[PDB]
Formats: structure tokens, C-alpha cells, sequence
């Protein structure tokens, strides 16, 4: 879900 | 893997202000060093809360919709060597884990920004640029400067995304 950032 | 730029290359935003950039981001464009098989689920939206704390740091919470529920993921981004500057976590990597670092590269803070990543996740590199809106919709002059700023970087245009919106769990 979280594919971005850190 | 494409290999990460010099941090020369990468710019900092001027007189970087964090109680402006403070608040919610969606997630609007990712340009990121692996990968992309076409061959997919396409990469939804989600939102990022900057939470500016009195001692300088955020609490950064980013919220998420899988495939039937809401995700939420918690974490301390602490100023780094400059202004505009972060990296992962109050102490630094504990047992086996991640670090990162973090640059403002641009931001007017009420519609836009772009923000570099270089990520160590169980041994693994990786960097990615994040282009992050105020609003969800994102128009073609903003998607161009995107590439063409991806592109300097090393990234060619096989490797942006720019998540599809979504409603559930982000607003």
C-alpha cells in the first residue's frame, strides 16, 4: 500500500 | 536498479518553512528506481499527514486502502543537516531495520511538492522522488515538470507512476 516515501 | 544520483544533483528548497509544509499530501506521483511489470494492480492514492511536533520533528502517518480495509503506517521523520532536511526515527536503526534520508526539493506548500528519498530496507537501496498534492487532481504541466525532474535524476518514464484516486480511507 505504502509504495512511496521511506 | 538505477543507480541513485549525487545528492548534487538533487536540489533543496530555499528558506524551507516546516510549519507550512505541515499537514495532509496525497500521494500524486512516484518516480522510483526498480521495476514496474505491467502485469499489475494499479497503485492507488493514498495520503500522507505531516504532523510538525514543538521539538522540531513530524510524526508522519500515512493512511492507505488494500484490498478491503485501511492501512496506517506511524513513523518520526527528525530534522536533518539543512533545513528541508529528515531522516528516519528518533534513535537510529535499532535490532535489523530501515533507514532513510529526506529532501524538499520544491514546494509552495499550499498545492504542491516534490520530495527525494534514499531508502535502506533490509540491506536493500532504493530511491525514489515523491510528487505529493494538497488536492487529488493532477494536471498535464505539473505530470511533464514530474518526468522531466524524474529524468534528470536518471529515471526514464517507464519507471513514474502517478496513482490512480481513489475514496475509501483517504478522503
Amino acid at each position: 500500500v505504502f509504495f512511496a516515501e521511506d | 536498479l538505477i543507480p541513485a544520483p549525487p545528492l548534487s544533483k538533487v536540489p533543496l528548497q530555499q528558506n524551507f518553512q516546516d510549519n507550512q509544509f505541515h499537514g495532509k499530501w496525497y500521494v500524486v506521483g512516484v518516480a522510483g528506481n526498480k521495476s514496474l511489470r505491467e502485469d499489475k494492480d494499479p497503485w492507488k492514492m493514498y495520503a500522507t499527514i505531516y504532523e510538525l511536533k514543538e521539538d522540531k520533528s513530524y510524526n508522519v502517518t500515512s493512511v492507505g486502502f488494500g484490498t478491503k480495509k485501511c492501512h496506517y503506517k506511524i513513523r518520526t521523520f527528525v530534522p536533518g543537516s539543512q533545513p528541508g532536511e529528515f531522516t528516519l526515527g528518533r534513535i537510529k536503526s535499532r535490532p535489523g531495520r530501515t533507514s532513510a534520508l529526506v529532501r524538499v526539493v520544491s514546494t509552495n506548500y499550499n498545492q504542491h511538492a516534490m520530495v527525494f528519498f534514499k531508502v535502506v530496507q533490509q540491506n536493500r537501496e532504493s530511491f525514489n522522488i515523491t510528487l505529493y498534492g494538497r488536492t487529488k487532481e493532477l494536471t498535464s504541466e505539473l505530470k511533464e515538470n514530474f518526468i522531466r525532474f524524474s529524468k534528470s535524476l536518471g529515471l526514464p518514464e517507464n519507471h513514474i507512476v502517478f496513482p490512480v484516486p481513489i475514496d475509501q480511507c483517504i478522503d
